[PDB]
């Protein structure tokens, strides 16, 4: 009832936690792992790639 | 008899009261502050035993005058 | 003054008059020509209480897609509709008298209250901006607010009853885009779109000739692929019924439709027989398709449109909220039924989408000019002239609202639209400073409407991740970065 | 720099005699001239005194009669019917219908 | 407090100036600001060390 | 480049809060001056008929008589 | 339908005698009166009267008054007004004539009406 006469903004504060984590993870669920490999090499093609 | 909610005031949230005013540095002016301004009077006590003397002479005197 | 300014053109304005009239009913003669022979037939439906018709944009707002015309030319129909409203005072005289000229004094005083013959440009765009930055913006300036807290206390209702009525998922969503002038922060559409878990799920019964079937992503995947491989009739019918065949086994099998078990909605069972006429055991009595064998399951070209808005439907809204969603859309508004202002928004609705599509057709928003894009984010209601804002910020705008309105919602729309008209006024000279940082700009790819947002729960909040950072972005963004890059 | 019309400290001041009123300080302060003045007491009293007195007067004297007398005269025959009323002789001295 | 007796003294003085009281305010805009700062100062690191590498 | 969601007031905004507040205090003020009038209105009264009363006091609202 | 609401404890009834008690209890703590100068007549069995001990209260707040304390018993001389004239009409020396031709409020009076 006496809501209006405190400050109670530190006990209820907005969570640190990242939702990037939970869509990589639905990503990472989804796909094989063969595909997971492959962008091993779509990454180290594209440095050679920029070295060349 | 009656609920919790007229006695308090409120039903769910007690809301905050903007407090009063004081107006620093002079006197409070409310209907129950003005004696400070208005006191009984007391200047002109002997002058109005004076004039009620003499009011009620010459109204005594105009009207006997009249009615004889 | 005005009024003698009016005067002095007022000769010259019949001529105008009329040209436009008859370019009214040539481009109208052509539309209903196409509607008439593409478009459905949307029935007309009365509310609840059974007295006035009641208007949804899924059933009556039709896109003719395939309209071979120009963006401006349909720009030019709806203001010369809207100029034909505002020619309505020119009856006063004629109900009234010689003495009804007073209120065509007060017609020709102000500009705002006139049709397009009354003004000195030339280019519907130009014209369109010079009403609405001289009386239209300044008229939906002071009904903004206003509105926002009507479908606020419409969803929240009266009387300190919130706990009763509103819901603790779309908490955080309801804060966002009803109280982001209090943070400044941007809105996200999706946000908006969570408003409508007040309502119930959104469904489409296909008539067939036996039982009518629930619509679903899967039949309406198949159908759209059938349409796609363009086969004679005797296969499209086939196969379209062997899909609705297996769409209503498996209704059946999840229980029926979603409508049996709705309130105020529902199928009705089999007729009972009475008294005597109950045949020992079977008391009942199937309708006649019974006899009709499952396989012979065909569409009748009829559908169903049920929007389950519990608490979102114009109906409920009032003779106060129509009227001000009508006023804030710079719509006629006064002296008429609700079902009459509904009409009203749905056809608004209608000419939107289907300016939409044509911009669709001729290139997207960044074909358009700045003027042009102005103009359309002033018709959408999203955007004042006292803002001067970006090109970007204009074309995520224009995403934003072009979404929302895919959806079919006139509630969501409003709020989205009220959350840009909420500016204030400082008591002091010096207060708000100038500010340091660089006008706001932002791009359509920040714009997320290619995935789903769950409702945040409430009092946690989650920050924005951009639509960029998510995976394989850059092929789902292709198409915005090659019309960007462009 | 306030761009509204800045009202001075004295006007406050005085506007805060008028709009710090509580319901007693109306009630009472009102109600105690109110009902030592008014229907019940002495307003009361003298309208409905008067009444009788010009009932009594108009039928043993007369209205006229009785204008044309003295104050003082006047004043004695309204005295007595005063007492006349008040007694209740017919009533049996209660002044109920 | 006295020997059999406690009271409640009061002072008759006319306040001229009202009396201040530090209750420091809460507020989150700081914290915002410093928490930008913070991050700024990441990315620009970041940037300084990806010039080196990508120069040396 | 300014503050977004600011402006400059305008005659459709309305008065001043101040003002709002000098409308308020239109009533409190004028309660001083009619609880008076109301006492004087009592009290300053005359009964309108008596049992002698050949004519009663007539207002005519229109001036038709 | 089944809404299942909790119960709101505003809607109780458990401050209202309590409110008043202590209204009730705030009049009393006026009561308290010093040995000085007390006096009570009491009954003639001994025993204290009802409305005696409950009048020093009662003037403590009218001492807190400021208006009706000294308008109130203006209207006090009125009584004493009537308990005169009610004497003095007791024995009052009148006509017979009058009374028989103009008694007042007598009843069967054509000129009244009945
Ligand atoms: C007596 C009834 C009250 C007695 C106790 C209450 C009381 O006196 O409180 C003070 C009370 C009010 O206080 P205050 O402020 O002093 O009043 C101013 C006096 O009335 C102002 O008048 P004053 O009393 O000062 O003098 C007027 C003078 C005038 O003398 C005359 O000429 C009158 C001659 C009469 C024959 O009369 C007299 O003093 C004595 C002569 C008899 C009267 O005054 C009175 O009631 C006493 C005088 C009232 C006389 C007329 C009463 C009707
Ligand atoms: C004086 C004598 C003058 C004689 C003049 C005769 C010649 C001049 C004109 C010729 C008449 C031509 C025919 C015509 O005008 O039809 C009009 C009108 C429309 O007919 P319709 O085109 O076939 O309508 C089809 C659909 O409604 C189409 O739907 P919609 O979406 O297009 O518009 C629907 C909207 C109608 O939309 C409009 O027409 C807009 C009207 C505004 C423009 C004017 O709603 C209605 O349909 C109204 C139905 C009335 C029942 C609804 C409940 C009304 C509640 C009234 C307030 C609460 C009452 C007090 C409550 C307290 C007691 C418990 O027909 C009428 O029903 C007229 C009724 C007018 C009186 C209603 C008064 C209700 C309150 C009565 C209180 C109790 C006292 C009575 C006992
Ligand atoms: C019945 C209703 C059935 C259909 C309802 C639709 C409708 O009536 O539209 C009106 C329509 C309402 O506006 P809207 O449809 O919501 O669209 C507003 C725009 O979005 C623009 O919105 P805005 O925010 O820019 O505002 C424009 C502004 C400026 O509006 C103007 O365009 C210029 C002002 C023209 C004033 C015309 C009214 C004259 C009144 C008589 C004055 C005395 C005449 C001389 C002495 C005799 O509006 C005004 O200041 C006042 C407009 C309302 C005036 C009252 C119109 C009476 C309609 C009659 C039905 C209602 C009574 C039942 O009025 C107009 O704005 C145009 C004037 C309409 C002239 C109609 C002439 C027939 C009058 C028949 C009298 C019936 C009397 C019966 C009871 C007695
Ligand atoms: C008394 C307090 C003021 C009275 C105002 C009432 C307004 C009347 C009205 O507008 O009717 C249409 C109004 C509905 O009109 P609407 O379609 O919602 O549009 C609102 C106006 O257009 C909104 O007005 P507007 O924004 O269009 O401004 C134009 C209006 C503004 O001017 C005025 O209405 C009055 C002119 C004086 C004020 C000027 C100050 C500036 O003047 C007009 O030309 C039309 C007025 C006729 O009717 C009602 O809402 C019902 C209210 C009256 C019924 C209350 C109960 C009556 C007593 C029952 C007795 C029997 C029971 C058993
Ligand atoms: C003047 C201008 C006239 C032009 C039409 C006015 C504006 C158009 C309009 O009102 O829409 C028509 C209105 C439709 O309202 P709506 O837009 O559909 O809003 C419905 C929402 O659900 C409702 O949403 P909401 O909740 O936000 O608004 C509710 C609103 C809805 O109310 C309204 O619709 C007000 C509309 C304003 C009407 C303007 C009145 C101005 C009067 C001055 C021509 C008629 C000729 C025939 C007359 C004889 C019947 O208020 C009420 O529900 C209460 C209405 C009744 C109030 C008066 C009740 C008096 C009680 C007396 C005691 C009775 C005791 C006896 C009990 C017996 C034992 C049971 O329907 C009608 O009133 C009948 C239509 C045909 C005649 C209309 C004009 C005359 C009757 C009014
Ligand atoms: C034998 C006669 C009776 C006994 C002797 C005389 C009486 C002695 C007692 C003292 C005098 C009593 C006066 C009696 C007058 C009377 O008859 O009272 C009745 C008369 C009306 O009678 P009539 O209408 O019949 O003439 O009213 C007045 O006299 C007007 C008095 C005005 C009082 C105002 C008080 C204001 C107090 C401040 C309050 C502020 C709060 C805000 C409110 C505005
Ligand atoms: C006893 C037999 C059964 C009958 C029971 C009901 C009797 C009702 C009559 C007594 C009414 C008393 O009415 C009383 O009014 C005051 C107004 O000052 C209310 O007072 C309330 O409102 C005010 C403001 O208006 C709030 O600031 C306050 O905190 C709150 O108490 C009381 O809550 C209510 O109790
Ligand atoms: C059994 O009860 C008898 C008491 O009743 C006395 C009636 O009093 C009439 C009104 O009295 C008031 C005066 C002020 C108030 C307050 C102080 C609560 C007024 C307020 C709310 C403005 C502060 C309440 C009642
Ligand atoms: C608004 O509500 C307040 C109304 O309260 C009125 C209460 O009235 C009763 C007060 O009367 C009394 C009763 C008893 C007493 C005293 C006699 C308590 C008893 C004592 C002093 C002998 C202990 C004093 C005053």
């Amino acid at each position: 009832e006496e809501c209006m006469f405190k400050d109670t903004r530190l006990d209820v504060l907005p969570p640190q936690v990242n939702p990037l984590n939970a869509i990589l993870a639905q990503h990472t669920a989804q796909t094989p792992v063969h595909r997971s490999l492959e962008k091993r090499l779509w990454t180290e093609v594209r440095a050679t790639a920029v070295s060349e | 008899p009656l609920p919790n909610a007229v006695v308090q005031g409120y039903t769910s949230v007690r809301g905050p009261k903007r407090p009063l005013d004081h107006f620093y540095g002079r006197t409070p002016l409310n209907i129950d502050t003005l004696w400070h301004w208005v006191k009984f009077p007391h200047r002109y006590d002997n002058l109005r035993f004076a004039v009620c003397f003499w009011a009620f002479l010459v109204s005594a005197h105009f009207a006997n005058k009249k009615q004889r | 003054t005005a009024v003698v300014k009016n005067l002095a053109k007022l000769p010259a304005a019949t001529s105008q008059i009329l040209t436009n009239v008859s370019k009214l009913q040539t481009f109208h003669g052509l539309l209903e020509e196409r509607r008439d022979k593409y478009a459905p037939l949307a029935y007309h439906t009365y509310d609840n209480l059974k007295q006035k018709t009641t208007w949804h944009p899924i059933a009556h707002a039709w896109v003719d897609e395939g309209l071979p015309v120009s963006k401006k030319e349909y720009n030019e129909y709806c203001w010369l509709k809207k100029d034909m409203q505002r020619l309505l005072p020119l009856a006063s005289p004629f109900v009234f008298g010689i003495y009804g000229i007073l209120p065509l004094a007060v017609w020709l005083s102000n500009d705002g209250y006139l049709p397009s013959a009354f003004s000195s440009k030339k280019d519907i765009v130009s014209k369109k901006l010079e009403w609405y930055s001289s009386y239209g913006d300044d008229l939906r300036q002071q009904v903004g607010p206003m509105l926002q807290h009507r479908l606020k206390r419409h969803l929240r209702g009266t009387l300190n009853n919130e706990h009763r009525l509103m819901l603790d998922e779309v908490t955080e969503s309801y804060k966002e885009i009803f109280y982001s002038h209090y943070t400044g922060q941007l809105r996200d559409v999706r946000k908006c779109a969570h408003l409508r878990l007040y309502d119930g799920t959104s469904t489409v019964l296909l008539l067939t000739n036996k039982e009518p079937v629930e619509l679903t992503s899967e039949l309406l995947q198949k159908w759209n692929a059938i349409k796609a491989a363009k086969l004679s009739p005797e296969e499209e019918k086939k196969a379209r019924n062997e899909a609705l065949i297996e769409a209503y086994k498996e209704q059946e099998l999840h229980g029926g439709p979603h409508v049996k078990h709705m309130q105020g909605y529902g199928i009705p069972a089999d007729t009972p027989l009475l008294g005597e006429n109950a045949k020992g055991d079977q008391y009942t009595q199937p309708p006649e398709s019974a006899s009709i064998p499952l396989e012979q399951l065909e569409w009748t070209g009829d559908t169903v449109f049920i929007p389950a808005e519990y608490r979102t439907e114009m109906e409920d809204w009032g003779r106060e909220l129509t009227k001000l969603a009508n006023q804030f859309l710079l719509l006629p508004w006064r002296f008429v039924s609700n079902a009459w202002n509904q009409r009203r928004l749905v056809s608004w609705f209608e000419e939107i989408l289907q300016e939409d599509a044509l911009i669709a057709k001729e290139g997207g928003v960044q074909a358009l000019s700045d003027d042009e894009l102005k103009v359309a984010l002033l018709d959408r209601a999203v955007i004042r002239c006292d803002e001067e804002l970006t090109r970007g910020d204009m074309e995520a705008r224009y995403k934003e609202i072009s979404w929302l309105m895919s959806l079919r919602n006139p509630f969501i729309v409003l709020a989205w639209q009220t959350g840009y008209y909420r500016s204030t006024y400082s008591p002091e000279d010096d207060l708000p400073e100038a500010s340091i940082l660089p006008k706001l700009n932002r791009t359509v790819l920040d714009v997320d409407v290619h995935n789903e947002l769950a409702p945040d729960h409430p009092e946690k909040p989650l920050p924005r991740v951009h639509p960029a950072l998510y995976p394989n972005s850059h092929l789902a963004l292709a198409k915005e970065v090659a019309v960007l890059a462009k | 720099a306030p761009l509204y019309p800045v009202l001075s400290q004295a006007s406050l001041y005085k506007r805060h005699f008028f709009k710090n009123i509580k319901l007693f300080h109306v009630v009472f302060y009102v109600g105690a001239p109110c009902v030592t003045f008014g229907t019940a007491a002495w307003s009361g009293s003298n309208r409905n005194s008067r009444e009788a007195i010009f009932m009594v007067i108009e039928e043993r004297h007369g209205w006229d009669n009785f204008k044309k007398l003295s104050s003082h005269q006047q004043g004695v025959i309204m005295q007595e019917a005063a007492q006349e009323s008040l007694l209740a002789r017919n009533k049996g001295e209660l002044h109920l219908p | 407090l006295m020997n059999g007796l406690k009271m409640r003294m009061f002072s008759l003085a006319r306040q001229q100036a009202p009396k201040i009281v530090h209750k420091p305010v809460l507020s989150p805009i700081p914290e915002h600001l410093r928490l930008v700062k913070n991050v700024a100062q990441v990315q620009i690191d970041m940037l300084k060390l990806l010039n080196a590498q990508a120069a040396k | 480049v300014p503050v977004a969601n600011f402006r400059p007031k305008k005659p459709w905004d309305g008065p001043w809060g101040i003002q709002i507040s000098q409308k308020k205090d239109r009533p409190f003020i004028a309660m001083w001056i009619l609880f008076p009038l109301l006492l004087v209105d009592h009290l300053t009264r005359e009964y309108y008929a008596y049992w002698h009363s050949s004519k009663v006091p007539v207002t005519d609202v229109f001036g038709d008589f | 339908a089944a809404p299942a609401e909790k119960p709101d404890p505003a809607l109780d009834a458990t401050k209202a005698l309590p409110k008043a008690l202590e209204e009730v209890e705030f009049f009393q703590s006026y009561a308290v009166r010093r040995k000085t100068g007390f006096h009570l007549f009491n009954r003639a069995t001994g025993s204290p009267t009802i409305v005696g001990p409950m009048f020093y209260n009662l003037y403590n707040f009218v001492r807190i008054g400021r208006v009706s304390k000294y308008v109130c018993w203006l209207s006090l001389p009125l009584v004493f007004q009537r308990m005169w004239m009610k004497n003095r009409a007791t024995g009052m020396e009148y006509d017979i004539d009058l009374e028989n031709y103009a008694p007042f409020e007598a009843k069967k009076n054509p000129m009244h009406g009945h």
